[PDB]
């Protein structure tokens, strides 16, 4: 139903037929980025839950696949699976944890 | 001295027209589709081509069947070897059997 | 969270 990701459709009558109006979703403006499959932090491999790791040259972010919404890398949207000596192309970066500052502030 | 049926079909008014798209253009369309689906994935069918590494869109394609993407990144070489062996077996099956 | 409480104590 149309070109692109389908959103809605509307029917109309026609002489000996039907006519569909397909409302779709087409991405428009693109931008190059540098990506990595996983992040080696503290000897652990962090993989994104949903989205993809990108970088703007200096800092690393994680974003959704079909839109540029960069977020800081956190243990909430990444998960751990094994050591970082088996993934080809893994880079080095830190991963924020929101539990630790609140736990230190309660002390 | 060995007359074929093609001249007899020709001499009775039964002609065969050539197709509009020659096989060179069909091969060009097939090569365009392969080069689109290798370097971009499903993105070249919606809008423009969106470049992505192959081992990352394969991990995208494991997420569509209910398998997490660490399975690829810890077993990339074995899956590549299995794909190459399957391609070679397809080649041998097409070379041997003509039916 | 309770191992973090054990390290807290
Ligand atoms: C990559 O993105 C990061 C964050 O989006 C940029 O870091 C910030 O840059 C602005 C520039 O006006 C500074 O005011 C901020 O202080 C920076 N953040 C931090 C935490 O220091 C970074 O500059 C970007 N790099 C490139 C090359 O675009
Ligand atoms: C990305 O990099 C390529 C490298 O040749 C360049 O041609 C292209 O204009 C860049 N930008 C986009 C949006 O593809
Ligand atoms: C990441 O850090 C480890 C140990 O600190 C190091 O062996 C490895 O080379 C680093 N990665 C890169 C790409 O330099």
């Amino acid at each position: 139903c149309g070109k692109g990701y389908h959103l809605m459709s509307f029917p109309q009558s026609a002489p000996h037929g039907v006519v569909f109006l397909h409302v779709t979703y087409v991405p428009a403006q693109e931008k190059n980025f540098t990506t990595a499959p996983a992040i080696c932090h503290d000897g652990k491999a962090h993989f994104p839950r949903e989205g993809v790791f990108v970088s703007n040259g200096t800092h690393w972010f994680v974003t959704q696949r079909n839109f540029y919404e960069p977020q800081i890398i956190t243990t909430d949207n990444t998960f751990v699976s094994g050591n970082c000596d088996v993934v080809i192309g893994i880079v080095n970066n830190t991963v924020y944890d929101p539990l630790q500052p609140e736990l230190d502030s309660f002390k | 001295a060995a007359r074929d049926l093609i001249c007899a079909q020709k001499f009775n008014g039964l002609t065969v027209l050539p197709p509009l798209l020659t096989d060179e253009m069909i091969a060009q369309y097939t090569s365009a589709l392969l080069a689109g689906t290798i370097t971009s994935g499903w993105t070249f069918g919606a809008g423009a081509a969106l470049q992505i590494p192959f081992a990352m869109q394969m991990a995208y394609r494991f997420n569509g069947i209910g398998v997490t993407q660490n399975v690829l990144y810890e077993n990339q070489k074995l899956i590549a070897n299995q794909f190459n062996s399957a391609i070679g077996k397809i080649q041998d099956s097409l070379s041997s059997t003509a039916s």
